[PDB]
């Protein structure tokens, strides 16, 4: 019974084909999300940078004025 | 061929088990990251409102200052 | 696809781990000097 | 349930005091000119009265006291607040009516534009073009939003954005059959994406899609625009898309149902198809 | 013409079963990584959102003080 | 260990000194006046006594602290940094005995509420519905507290955590409650599920849920529900689910034990069955009849 | 280059000043009682000379510089920028010296554990611990360090670093021919692993290695762990640890030590170990 | 658009509003003395100017007037304000001339970097890099800019972007420089990287480029350099990157082009080549003599 295990063979390749497929699909969109992720990212970063400089200026002025 | 052809259906039976396996790891990878994503675009959002109010408060308190 | 990935998830976390240090000395320092400079401010009336 | 009905209902109460309040406005502040802050806690007043209807599940009344509070905050002063409160307005008029979300939407839109906030001003223009999509029929006005969107987000270098909201307007194109717009949207993202090593192999899906607009609307032009494709991407023609393109536009030339409906059979055989592309193949191979 | 169909099949395997095992280990520590930068960022909206109530309530009760005062 | 023992003698050192302040604030309470202050620095005194308790591996200790200076500072005409303060002790009694965490964070909800903060209300409402699942033997209500969060979720328009919200609840509710409601909220989740690329694939999973529910209490009825699955989702045919559950409920309607216990031993074979699916395979052999 | 000669040149040049901004301002303050503006202004100039310091590529003088403004500032009855200070003067000291750089982040530990914070303080001891293991042989510190970095982060519900800090000690432990330990710390994690979604594809891992490091003592106390862990988690048996596990124990059993040594080849042909796992199986194999 | 047009007509009138506004400061300076709240408000009024006009879809002009209000904000002892306007005029000139952005991202790494922020400085290095190489058509200051941004990654131990740049400055200097330094940074990262705990099985890849750069520079060189990976890194032993490089330098040694050509030919068909690789080895085949 060697051209029935032929046979399924093919379906099992069939059926890997689809999977991997299916993955591959799934994996290109993976890779746009962690590009958008990694963009706003960036730019919270930047933010955060910029509110704590402001802040520490801000806070040791009004601290030097009080005295 | 014997021993060819079995060691062959091992490595057919191993191919689907690791292939489902990995299938299913790579839904859970995308259900993970989108959800990572979502709160990370909430949490830039605040950042984004909490540096534009407190820029405002400088601003305004700095005035103040200046008006005594 | 999945070597690709590494790379950027482990930097994305490595630049991640700065960003909570310099919060967290953020919101350190705005708690210390707002408080005491809101206790000078009001208690020396 | 009805305990936070009641909590409603003295919340009603306390927006009748607020009218209290405004009646002190008219009245009273002749002397107390000076209580602005009442005014500020009147509004806080208002905007926690509008809380207690949210959690109340009253969402229009619920969008009627945060668009009232917006418009009592915006006093020439913390338009950011006013802003704040219009957007949460819209939000709660999101479900049941959400006209008047669309005008508050605009009115937050022009705060921020006028104050400089883009990315915000984009956000909201997607919000409303998704809501208009999902709730009306319109499309070109969705359309009009995600393009304007678009175009904040590649002002300040926020590529990704727009090129979804391109993608997207050029999909409904192609499903509004505006197909010169389609091919030069599909055309470009493809080639960005070649641009980079990580949506390197994306390229094959727009190459695909642009070589479909192209070939529906001039059928010789077709074989032109696939060798093109080819050689920009040597890693084209290997793709299943250029594969099975090539077959369709080669048994086209000799009229066989037979040969493409085989084809578009087998390639649904690995893969299931998509309502835009096979309501493109049955509009595009009737002729 | 048995033994080159033998060959193929033994670099399928090998190299199916190295691949196959490097993408399982692989993915295993990058996803048990993931959690921790999922957690350090609710950390950081924890304190993110306490930063700006602080930020403004200090701000509203020095509003309110240097209007009493003048 | 040396460290710890002095960590403890300092300990008692500033519970002394926090009574001290106390007794100081009921002096000024009741003899003196401005001391708001000084209960306010009373505070300060008792969050580092209560901090440094929990660095001293005292877990009951430093929960104690918290929650005194919480109550005390209710007194002072603010709330958030009562709720923190109550959250912090919570979380302290969290480990030993966690009774009395569960009412302290259903008073940090009520204070959440009342400010008008849900999302956090909502977080919190789970880690009491967790606490409560993996401590606290009973279920009902772990079962009203996801509902609660899972309104809380919704209501905010974050559908995600309130989709993964319901299918837990409706899931467990089938191990012990009546299945019909597992049917409502399995096939909801499918129906929202198939639409959206996301879990489009994987919505056949809670169909297959939904329909093996009828069939552990009617035959006919899950048949009547999985063939208007399989015409709603038309992939569902091919899944081999469909045949799983064809083959069972053939076998159940000609009553053929050794059938039934085959088949589902060629699914056990590849991949690997579920407690749950296994109970609910029992329960329905059980009533072969 | 010259950008370094120059930097340098200036920041002996502000170094200088500096030393004569502290004389005289201690001096001033003796004698005329100004405040305290001018020492703000010494400690602000010693941060400056030390960032220009770093900018030279001189890491010891800048380590230097960074540990004197610490001490000034908090010397001015202020913290958080005497920690600041510190812990850069540590980071400049991380290459060359470390010692003083051990010393001062466990200074900053102690004032952050002072302060009453716990993230920062096992951050910190792990970094110690890291700073030991790399640059010194004491595993023995790394190991407390990781000790207390896992209590802390345990303490905090912070399961993730308190797991990764007991996989660390598990290893280094039974790397120090401890096993009972080792053997505690594998099976806690892998049974912490049950329940998880994700992690229960990695708890057969930990098992597998507690297995053997508990088989590092006897046999019949492996074959008796083995089969428990078997129970306890069912689909265990289906990878190829069980039975290698099970093959290695016969053939230790009947002292078949070439199919030992064949079986360990042919796994590591199918998968390369480490240097860790393939001395505990020649461990295993002097017996 | 009517929009675009009252912009630029409304942005005009607001920058003629500041420079008057500058003008009557500096006249009411003399005249009364007010202090400096006149300047502040002349460079909020540019700012708002600026802002506007660059959502007037104009940039050059947008660009000048932020340059202007950052300079006139620095004349009041402000830097931080000033040098993130720099460099938001730099972003804006980007599209318009790249000269100015790049002496406004010079003038803003030199203040930041003076502040005692170098991550920034780094960013900024890198985007410079960026920008010349991407439209102007030379490395040697791109080289030069991303060796700096490594160096000020490194000085805070920040490894993985300062190998990064290294290693994109390396493959450059293969494409164009000497190999000298490409063969040691590739050997450097491929070496440090044999306990990787996510990048176990790619320094095969690095030692293998070291390899091609030994053989780009002489054949006896290529063999002992392709020894010292062999012995050095026993997986790359195993790699089929050994096997075919082995087989290029055997049929390169006895100088027949047919094997050198059907190897690189399989190679290329097996797997894809990388535009570097088939440049190298195009070059070695051109002296084969």
């Amino acid at each position: 019974r060697a051209d029935q295990l032929a046979d399924e063979s093919l379906e099992s390749t069939r059926r890997m084909l689809q999977l991997v497929e299916e993955s591959k699909d799934a994996g290109i969109r993976t890779l746009v999300m962690l590009d958008e992720q990694g963009e706003q990212l960036e730019r919270i970063e930047e933010g955060m940078d910029q509110i704590n400089k402001d802040m520490k200026e801000a806070e040791k002025n009004l601290t030097d004025l009080g005295k | 061929a014997l021993s060819e052809i079995e060691t062959r259906h091992s490595e057919i039976i191993k191919l689907e088990n690791s292939i489902r396996e990995l299938h299913d790891m790579f839904m859970d990878m995308a259900m993970l990251v989108e959800s990572q994503g979502e709160m990370i675009d909430r949490i830039e959002y605040n950042v984004e409102h909490a540096v534009d109010y407190v820029e405002r408060a400088v601003s305004d308190t700095k005035k103040a200052v200046k008006y005594q | 696809m999945f070597m690709d990935m590494a790379m950027l998830v482990e930097s994305q976390g490595e630049m991640i781990d700065r960003i909570e240090y310099n919060v967290e000395h953020a919101v350190d320092y705005v708690e210390r000097a707002v408080s005491d400079t809101k206790k000078a401010v009001k208690y020396q009336s | 349930g009805m305990d936070t009905s009641g909590k409603q209902a003295e919340a009603m109460a306390l927006l009748a005091e607020a009218e209290r309040k405004v009646k002190n406005s008219q009245s009273f502040f002749s002397g107390l000119f000076g209580g602005s802050s009442k005014i500020e806690e009147a509004c806080e007043i208002y905007a926690r009265a509008a809380n207690m209807f949210k959690m109340a599940k009253n969402w229009s009344a619920a969008g009627n006291a945060f668009c009232q509070a917006a418009q009592l905050h915006l006093q020439l002063q913390s338009k950011h607040d006013a802003a704040t409160c219009f957007v949460d307005a819209g939000n709660a008029f999101k479900k049941a009516d959400p006209q008047e979300a669309i005008n508050c939407l605009m009115r937050a839109i022009e705060i921020y534009t006028d104050m400089g906030r883009f990315t915000i001003a984009a956000k909201h223009h997607i919000s409303i073009a998704e809501i208009y999509e999902t709730e009306l029929v319109d499309v070109e006005k969705a359309i009009a939003h995600y393009e304007q969107s678009a175009d904040y987000y590649k002002g300040e270098e926020s590529n990704s954005s727009a090129n979804k909201c391109l993608l997207k307007v050029a999909g409904y194109a192609a499903q509004l059959e505006q197909y010169q717009k389609a091919i030069d949207i599909y055309e470009q993202v493809g080639t960005s994406a070649m641009d980079s090593p990580l949506l390197k192999y994306s390229a094959k899906d727009y190459f695909f899609k642009a070589a479909l607009c192209h070939f529906c609307i001039d059928m010789l032009n077709a074989k032109l625009a696939v060798q093109k494709y080819e050689e920009l991407f040597p890693a084209f023609s290997d793709s299943r898309e250029c594969k099975l393109m090539k077959k369709l536009l080669e048994a086209h030339e000799e009229q066989n149902v037979d040969s493409y409906t085989e084809s578009v059979k087998e390639y649904d055989s690995i893969s299931r198809l998509d309502q835009w592309l096979t309501t493109m193949l049955l509009r595009i191979k009737k002729t």
